[PDB]
C-alpha cells in the first residue's frame, strides 16, 4: 500500500537502498509491521513498523501482490469510523471469554446489511477461531464456530437497533478481528 | 471488426463500508 511502501522507502534512505514491501500485518488499531526488501533481492528481509494517521486505523488486506509479483499480506489505513477492530489486550473489551469491538450504529435508514468480519494471526494471514459473531444492542444476538470469517446478512432498522459490535475468542490462530457493516441485497 | 480486445469493468462502491457512529 502507499503506507507500508512509504516505510520501506524511508527504510532504505539512509543506505541507499531501493526497498519495497514484501508484505506487512497490523499489530494494533493503529500500529502496523512491514517487512521490506531490496528490489535486486526478494530473499533480503527487514522489519521496519509504523502507525496510521490520526483518526485511522489499520486495515488488513490478503493476497496483494507486491513489488515481485507475490501475493501477501498487506496493511492500509482507514478512517477509524468505517472499520472494527480488536486484539487481546487489555483494553479491549472482555465478556465471557470472547474479545469485542467497540459498538457502533450506521447512519442509513431501513436496510439489508452485511456484517462481515474475519479473524488473523500474528503473521497476518486469515486465521481460525473456536467463535466469532456479532451482538446487537450490547447483547450477542449471532455466532459462528470454528471459522476465519463471517458475513450474517440483517435487516437494519434504526428505531431497534441501537448498536452492534463484532466478537471473537482468541486463539493460538486468532490475534485480531477486522469487521465492517455493509450494504447487502 | 472494431471488436475491443481486453476487458471492462464498470463495477460501482455501493459495496463501500458503512460510516459508523459510535456509543
Amino acid at each position: 500500500s502507499a503506507h507500508t511502501e512509504s516505510v520501506c522507502v524511508h527504510a532504505g534512505t539512509a543506505t541507499g537502498a531501493d526497498l519495497h514491501w514484501l508484505n506487512a500485518i497490523c499489530t494494533g488499531k493503529s500500529t502496523y509491521t512491514v517487512n521490506c526488501a531490496p528490489a535486486g533481492n526478494k530473499n533480503a528481509g527487514s522489519t521496519h513498523t509504523g502507525t496510521c494517521p490520526a483518526g485511522q486505523d489499520c486495515f488488513q488486506l490478503e493476497q496483494v501482490g507486491n513489488f515481485w509479483g507475490d501475493r501477501e499480506p498487506d496493511a492500509t489505513c482507514s478512517p477509524s469510523n468505517t472499520v472494527f477492530d480488536a486484539v487481546d489486550d487489555k483494553e479491549a473489551t472482555h465478556v465471557n471469554g470472547k474479545v469485542v469491538t467497540r459498538a457502533g450504529k450506521p447512519g442509513i435508514g431501513r436496510k439489508l446489511i452485511r456484517l462481515k468480519a474475519q479473524v488473523y494471526r500474528r503473521d497476518g494471514h486469515y486465521g481460525q477461531t473456536s467463535r466469532m459473531g456479532f451482538f446487537r444492542n450490547g447483547k450477542e444476538v449471532y455466532h459462528i464456530d470454528n471459522v476465519a470469517s463471517m458475513e450474517p446478512t440483517w435487516n437494519f432498522d434504526p428505531s431497534s437497533d441501537q448498536s452492534f459490535s463484532f466478537f471473537f475468542t482468541p486463539g493460538p490462530n486468532a490475534f485480531r478481528i477486522q469487521g465492517t457493516l455493509n450494504l447487502a441485497s | 471488426e472494431g471488436d475491443i480486445i481486453g476487458t471492462f469493468n464498470f463495477s460501482s462502491s455501493d459495496s463501500q463500508p458503512l460510516k459508523i457512529h459510535w456509543v
